[PDB]
């Protein structure tokens, strides 16, 4: 079973959205109004799920085949590729990362997305992966497009995947998107903007990688995520 | 002072979460495997229980696409980390709020009690994670049990919340759904009835 | 009949690319090693046709319905409009626009495109349209996806629509193509630079129009298209 | 000086212009009118001709892939620029290379002297624009025809042309295709026998 | 009866001020705490009244005149003039312009204003015209005065004029206010300093206009005003 | 992206609004035509109704400089926008709450239904900005009536609220004032009870 | 966009690469091991061929001072690159144009067979590498065999280069030198008959 045998950097709540942003208006009434309450972390906090014995599916990775119904999804083909490493830089192996998108289109498979933009009947819109032993991880997709939303009259989500990163402890696990280079709908999204720093939505942007691109076939993004930094624990009760 | 690389900061999980984490709840079909609400097979050692809530917003109203991880100690106090559908038991799950009654549930047994870094117990307890549309960084919170006041009253974390009122958001009211012991753990993510969210 | 009645500024062709721009490899070959004869304008080159009596479809300047096969094309809704003006400030009204595209994903409906990205059913690839009487047009569309090309090992074009303009004469006639405001491809693409300076290269980039967007529908870029100006004759035969 | 808004610059056509300007020859559907290469109805006034051409890059081979824009004056030496599939004659018309044969044809009638801005006629001419794959901005020429010679010897913009060698590259030869008179005018891009290109 | 034939450029509400603004104390209990509600335009908030047949006073305009008892009031003359267009730069032609104010001392002609300073018996601090055929409107009054009000212990308004204006719809329909080029009050203000954006500030800072001003007479100022972009409907339901 | 002339920002009406826009309230003479608080004549088509209303801030404590603007169309469903005080109806009209009681009223008739862009029916109701000392910009909202419950139901602009509770804010009861048909409709600004607003 | 460590950029090996890569013909003593123009000891499987050619320049000159470096796979269409003086066959060899008459020449067996990227099979080929003065960045190429003309129609390299008539540029032809099995390859660097040269 797991054991505590190591310390995460405390997190930097300024640099991650706060939980009020009222330009995204449903964080208004779904943000705390009492104050966090800060605990030391123990066992319950610097443990978590490793997913190495987790049985993969042979495309889990791959939405260009997981949805299969007869045909190959319509668009942008791209690998989303990067590296998995803690704030000290170490790599973070074995580690499970998920992401799920809308097609094309700008569309979710999902009975709540009403958009008009259709379907594609290829295109499921999930993925899985482990990262290696050197905390690489990728995946093989369709660029998803802009996805409008009833927030302001004419709000539009930039192209986006969003991202779930188990990492070595629940207090390392985090949510996130991934937004590609360049979008000019990245400045104008609220969301986006719960970021209060335009350093940390940097952090957000994959870079077209033309080095890791498969000619006459499909281009490439770089996207790298940097999970607390882990410690070993010193001068504890003494 | 020495400053590290920044953490790569958080988003919402959207209200479409489901077609990433809770793929039967979004309205499509399941992979060979899925890690879901059910932590223990029928065999697991300890007390096996339903637990269930509703999650709120600073309205009243129910919070009815949110996503929930769970992570806590076996019957025996022990963190089960290597995760597989095989196992007898996991420590981890994720569970989300049906879209009718905004209601999740997860299916477990009582975790036993574990120590924390200067070797106090704490009460029995389980660490849970909420994300959904408009939370920008999900919310740590943890489950306590109302049948278990002594452990609960010297928790050293419990302990942490300056006001007694605060750590009642925090305890699990034991019922029976189906004739089962079960315990509801609704959530209030503001106003009146706030439940407690940790940094740590 | 048309009359010789207006003269048209010279061409700056260090503004245009050149004709021999050997890292777009199919124009070593296809390059006059000749200078160009410099003529003057007469009745031949002043005049062109007027296609304000064409017979439009209605759907003609709309890709989302005018290959309709029984369901709309997958992709990015986009509205690509924009005013036709001289060098002089002048709307060229009644002009014709045309333009064609590949589909969300780079693939062209051509039979020489053998891409192996999926073509669409509904999506054909041409539009067409005269400017209003203000010099204004409009097409409704999906945004192309990036094209692999057999030029270097690598090389993509950037998501681009193909245009063509009559103007008022066939001294004014051009075709050109419009890029997307932010895609990192452009300045990687040896026909984009085939332009040598790099402020006519911005002159082809369509910039995101959040005014011209329809809400919850589709969203919307701007591109301007300048023609040679156009004059009165003066002082000439005296 | 005075500086104008610059002019947008060119691009090549690409292969697949015919997608945009060629439908039928993409392969695809063609819309209820098309601008294509037949300016004459039977009816027409003048004497009706085909004019057919193959393309030559500088290494020889054809260029298969060329779009071709024409513009002439009718018979009676008028431009008919108000462009309609009903008219008797347009002076305006569009062409392109089969992928096979690389061949282009237009069905015309030969047109008749128009004088230039000076009021010196010029010998009867097609105006054309050649664009295609490698072309970055498109190539402007002249096809004037053999069988008129005495006014192609006093056009003031054949004598533009320094070298007399050099007119001859815009001379289309007058032939017969199945019985009719026709006019081959080939155009070789590059290097020996290379076509005169105008800037106007 | 009006038509919806129209579509006006979203508002940007950071532009605008935001509702809660603490600093101007009453806007903490007079702002919602729930987010707007976003709806699609429709003939409801794209039409709006036409004021052309509404009957003006022939003096409706000129402050100096419109409360005459046997005098002219005191302070300094001034035409207040400028155009009304919209953000396309489209001029706003036959529009209703409204405007009141203090008088020279600062004093409003309303029963709640109780400050020391004295009313003027010619002077009543009203006004009202129709932009005219290109988009202008002018008035003449007298220069208000700083305004004490309870707010901060010793907060002032700097000199202003309040303004509403109709445009060709309620969703056009705007009230504000406007300040005099240089006034040093004007960085003080909480109610000004509701607009967040420096540049927005500097939108509602009226100019010294000498060119409009009577010789041995009247000065004058100019403010001209923007409201919200108008066009046409373009690829609605289909 | 293209960016265009920003709009002219909005300020407060502030106190002092009723000298420039409601001249009785202020205490002060009126001109020969003002426009006002009587959309209609009682001559005109349609069921003539009172409407009336208290503004309330978020202490619950009543708002009594508030100013309103309505809009709406004629019993036919017609919006008028030729606005002339000699017209049987008026589209466009203005009130006040006044300074003792914070009550407004308007004197008008039930408007038709009218479609929105999609061509589905609205429920009959009138369009409202208020403005007031505290108020940076105004609040839109909308007035519907509560013997409307079968088309409120169907409202395409209510049914984008998306709490049915909230709902509720905006529909007007029914009551009679001295014989005539009335409804009453307040507005919370702020706190329990917050009147949905509007943005378009 | 990423961006990597740039290449080191390439630089003319100049007209003394020979005193570095071919020591012989530099005028020089050779050392204990050089690599060489032998790539099959007389005992390797496979068909035993002399290579030979000559390297012209845009002027139809002989390029004296080339160096070339050549790959192959042995007979049974495998690379070997454990390269080792004492192996009956080494998959790699070394030549060079005599300053006097300017020929190369290589002793090596006919390759096998070897499959694409996507499994289809290539004609037989070598690849060379070709240096010199003049030659700022190595020029690649292929030699093919005309005796393998049916394998050659098939090639998916072949097929690559646009026109045919450039195909016939990579085809060796064989002969008899001294009762021997020969093929003569000989490259245009430049202008009529130009080699195709391949980027990779
Ligand atoms: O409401 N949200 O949070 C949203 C809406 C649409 C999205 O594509 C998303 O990622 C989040
Ligand atoms: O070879 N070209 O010129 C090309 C190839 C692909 C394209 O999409 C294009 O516009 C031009
Ligand atoms: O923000 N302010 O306070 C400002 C902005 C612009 C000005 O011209 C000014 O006088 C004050
Ligand atoms: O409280 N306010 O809003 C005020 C007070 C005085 C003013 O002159 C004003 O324009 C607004
Ligand atoms: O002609 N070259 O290339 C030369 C001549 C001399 C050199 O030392 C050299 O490296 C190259
Ligand atoms: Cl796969
Ligand atoms: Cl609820
Ligand atoms: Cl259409
Ligand atoms: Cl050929
Ligand atoms: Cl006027
Ligand atoms: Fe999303
Ligand atoms: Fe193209
Ligand atoms: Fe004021
Ligand atoms: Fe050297």
């Amino acid at each position: 079973p797991a054991q505590d045998n190591s310390r995460f950097v405390i997190r930097d709540r300024n640099w991650h959205p706060k939980a009020l942003t009222p330009d995204y208006k449903t964080s208004i009434a779904r943000s705390p109004r009492q104050a966090l309450v800060s605990i030391p972390q123990s066992i319950s906090e610097t443990t978590g799920p490793n997913f190495s014995h987790l049985g993969f599916g042979a495309h889990d990775h791959d939405l260009l085949l997981n949805f299969n119904n007869g045909g190959l999804p319509i668009g942008e083909r791209i690998i989303v590729a990067g590296r998995v490493v803690d704030q000290y830089g170490k790599p973070v192996p074995n580690t499970l990362v998920e992401m799920w998108q809308a097609n094309a289109g700008g569309r979710y498979r999902h009975k709540n997305d009403r958009y008009l933009a259709p379907l594609d009947p290829n295109f499921g819109g999930v993925g899985r992966c482990l990262t290696d032993s050197d905390g690489y991880y990728s995946f093989r997709t369709i660029k998803p497009g802009p996805h409008p939303w009833r927030n302001g009259p004419n709000d539009w989500r930039p192209a986006h995947i969003h991202f779930g990163i188990s990492g070595p402890s629940i207090a390392t696990k985090l949510i996130t998107q991934l937004y590609f280079e360049g979008d000019p709908l990245i400045p104008m999204c609220p969301i986006v903007k719960s970021i209060a720093n335009p350093e940390a939505v940097q952090q957000l942007i994959a870079k077209l990688d033309m080095n890791n691109a498969n000619p006459m076939d499909c281009l490439a993004y770089r996207f790298d995520i940097v999970l607390r930094g882990q410690r070993k624990t010193h001068f504890e009760n003494c | 002072p020495i400053e590290l690389l920044p953490e790569t900061p958080s988003q919402t999980a959207g209200p479409y979460v489901h077609i990433g984490l809770a793929l039967e709840a979004a309205g499509n079909p399941t992979r060979d495997q899925e890690i879901w609400n059910r932590l223990a097979k029928p065999d697991a050692p300890g007390e096996h229980i339903l637990l269930l809530g509703q999650v709120y917003d600073g309205n009243g109203h129910l919070v009815r696409d949110s996503f929930l991880e769970v992570w806590q100690a076996d019957a025996n106090g022990e963190y089960q980390d290597a995760y597989n559908l095989e196992n007898a038991f996991n420590s981890f799950g994720r569970t989300a709020t049906t879209f009718d009654a905004g209601e999740w549930t997860l299916h477990t047994v009582k975790p036993g009690v574990v120590n924390n870094a200067a070797g106090v117990p704490m009460a029995p307890h389980i660490n849970i994670s909420l994300f959904a549309r408009g939370i920008n960084i999900h919310l740590h919170t943890r489950l306590y049990f109302d049948d278990e006041a002594q452990a609960n009253a010297k928790c050293p974390v419990l302990n942490l919340i300056e006001q007694p009122q605060r750590r009642e958001t925090l305890i699990a009211k034991r019922c029976e759904v189906d004739g089962k012991t079960a315990y509801r753990f609704d959530i209030r993510i503001q106003g009146e009835g706030e439940t407690v969210f940790f940094d740590f």
